[PDB]
């Protein structure tokens, strides 16, 4: 059970950890969240009560460092950081549990939620769409734009998701241009996952990863991301029967988790139209069926 | 984007421009089979490929062997509409090349557009005008070399004759455009209208007759007047 402590918190804010979240008070004795499971990346993402623009946070993995966050009223932000001095950050954390001055990790046992919204990610890959390597952890924002989306600016601070496109000379083989569009197979197949992304987990990894930052942030070059890789397996006449199947439990499980209020802005009618009851795998998406027509069914 | 009344003088500035029409395309008869089911004998189609400037018509004709053995094939003549525009384009030397390619109805706008990835500067654009190119084999010269052709078959044609040594493109198009608004709302009574004339002809290199400027203006009011009679016909006005 690992820690990440919080030097104060001078500023209202509301912080989320994972799919949980906690307000504090301007100036409150705050210092961090304790117990977080260890084997999962995590997220900590904050929304200032001033200023509900810009969600912020980052990405991260206990195994790989000592982090805190510390608030810089400079910037006039939560910022994390790591701590190369274990003693220090071992005796300050403890100082601290027992002061009983951090909030706990709320992993109810029989809860699997954030194990299945994360199952495929992996922390090495979330550094790769998020680029700066001097850090450990990754930070993300509701205004990030995607790499697609510079074509369409600074690459500094862009998330580097895989560009897909269905009007690319990427996706079309010369001589094969009505098949290769209407049935994405080999697209999907040879030149993404055996060609870029080498498995389906990494695949999986990336679109878990995409529509966690929609959700968390409201980055809506992310939720793009989410629906075209949703769309490429759903388009795709061949596909593993164990893709399938674990796409259909990924999808349930974010469908599960998505809030009924957010469900306008983050939720693409015709991509969940067309992979539900038009696609390939109208038939093969069954739990998502069910969950999605109990839960949304103005959408379709 | 999309092309219509206001952008309506686009067509004939000295940008390259082709409009594709693929309603002919796939052509078919319906008819009753020995046991009472309903099954369809294709014909011979066409690609109705246009340069409104310049009136050149590249007719690319689809013979049924085209249609064998396949399926879903209103899907699939859009497909094939695509990859011959595509390959009359690549065909062509880069200065005679479009800049721009207009389809009639939006349905070909995805299989063009994937066709034609390889030409990223080439744009590819709906339009929001009703053309009437569907009555393209209201043409006799036109229908007749669809229908005889025994295998796949390019043939050029100026759509326009040798009106353009008179008027302006614009007009060229104006009366291209009356004509076949009235062969397809009356075809019989259109071609009356066009040939009721024996003194006036149809050169051997032409499609449509021989007619002075004065006996154009009246034949062009003539199709005025069928196109509203026929309106009234219908509509009981
Ligand atoms: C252990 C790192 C120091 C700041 N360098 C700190 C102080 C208080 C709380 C958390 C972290």
């Amino acid at each position: 059970m690992n820690t990440v402590p919080f030097t104060s918190a001078p500023i209202e804010v509301t912080i989320g950890i994972d799919q949980y979240s906690f307000n504090v008070k301007e100036n409150q004795p705050f210092h961090g969240i304790k117990d977080i499971p260890i084997g999962h990346v995590h997220v900590i993402h904050f929304q200032h009560a001033d200023n509900s623009s810009m969600r912020y946070g980052y990405w991260f993995d206990c195994r790989m460092g000592n982090f805190y966050i510390q608030y810089d009223p400079k910037d006039g932000l939560y910022k994390m950081m790591e701590e190369r001095d274990g003693a220090k950050f071992e005796n300050i954390v403890h100082n601290f549990k027992e002061r009983q001055m951090m909030v706990s990790y709320p992993k109810i046992d029989e809860d699997d939620t954030w194990y299945n919204l994360t199952e495929f990610v992996q922390m090495d890959k979330i550094r790769k769409i998020v680029r700066k390597d001097e850090n450990q952890f990754s930070y993300v924002d509701s205004s990030m734009t995607t790499v697609q989306e510079n074509e369409l600016s600074d690459p500094a601070h862009s998330l580097n998701y895989t560009v897909i496109n269905f009007k690319s000379r990427e996706a079309i083989r010369p001589g094969h241009e009505m098949e290769d569009f209407l049935d994405k197979s080999y697209y999907l197949n040879t030149v993404m996952l055996q060609g870029i992304f080498k498995n389906s987990s990494n695949y999986f990894g990336e679109l878990q990863f995409a529509f966690l930052n929609a959700m968390f942030f409201g980055n809506y070059g992310s939720s793009l991301q989410w629906h075209a890789m949703i769309e490429l397996i759903c388009s795709s006449a061949t596909v593993p029967k164990h893709m399938l199947d674990k796409l259909d439990e990924i999808l349930y499980y974010q469908i599960k988790t998505l809030p009924e209020q957010y469900s306008d802005i983050l939720l693409n009618e015709r991509v969940w139209n067309i992979c539900l009851y038009s696609s390939f795998q109208k038939n093969s998406l069954h739990n998502t069926e069910k969950i999605m027509e109990n839960k949304y069914p103005e959408l379709l | 984007g999309a092309m219509n009344s206001s952008n309506y003088a686009e067509l004939f500035n000295n940008d390259i421009k082709l409009f594709v029409d693929d309603t002919n395309v796939y052509r078919v008869t319906v008819h009753k089979t020995f046991e009472g089911n309903v099954a369809t004998k294709a014909i011979n189609g066409c690609i109705f490929t246009l340069n409104p400037k310049t009136g050149h018509l590249f007719l690319k004709i689809i013979h049924t062997s085209v249609w064998a053995g396949q399926k879903r094939l209103s899907q699939l003549a859009k497909w094939k509409t695509a990859e011959e525009v595509s390959a009359l384009v690549r065909s062509l030397p880069k200065e005679e090349q479009p800049k721009q390619i207009i389809v009639t109805r939006k349905a070909m706008l995805d299989p063009l557009e994937v066709h034609m990835l390889d030409f990223p500067n080439i744009a590819i654009r709906p339009t929001e005008l009703r053309l009437p190119f569907s009555a393209a084999m209201s043409i006799d010269k036109l229908s007749d070399v669809v229908m005889k052709a025994t295998e796949p078959q390019m043939v050029l044609f100026n759509i326009y004759d040798d009106w353009l040594d008179r008027i302006s493109s614009y007009t060229a198009f104006s009366r291209l455009t009356l004509l076949l608004r009235a062969l397809k709302t009356n075809e019989e009574s259109a071609k009356m209208i066009l040939l009721s004339d024996p003194t006036i002809t149809i050169k051997s290199y032409h499609l449509w007759p021989s007619f002075t400027d004065e006996q154009w203006i009246t034949i062009e009011s003539q199709m005025r007047d069928l196109i509203l009679t026929e309106y009234g016909r219908k509509y009981n006005v």
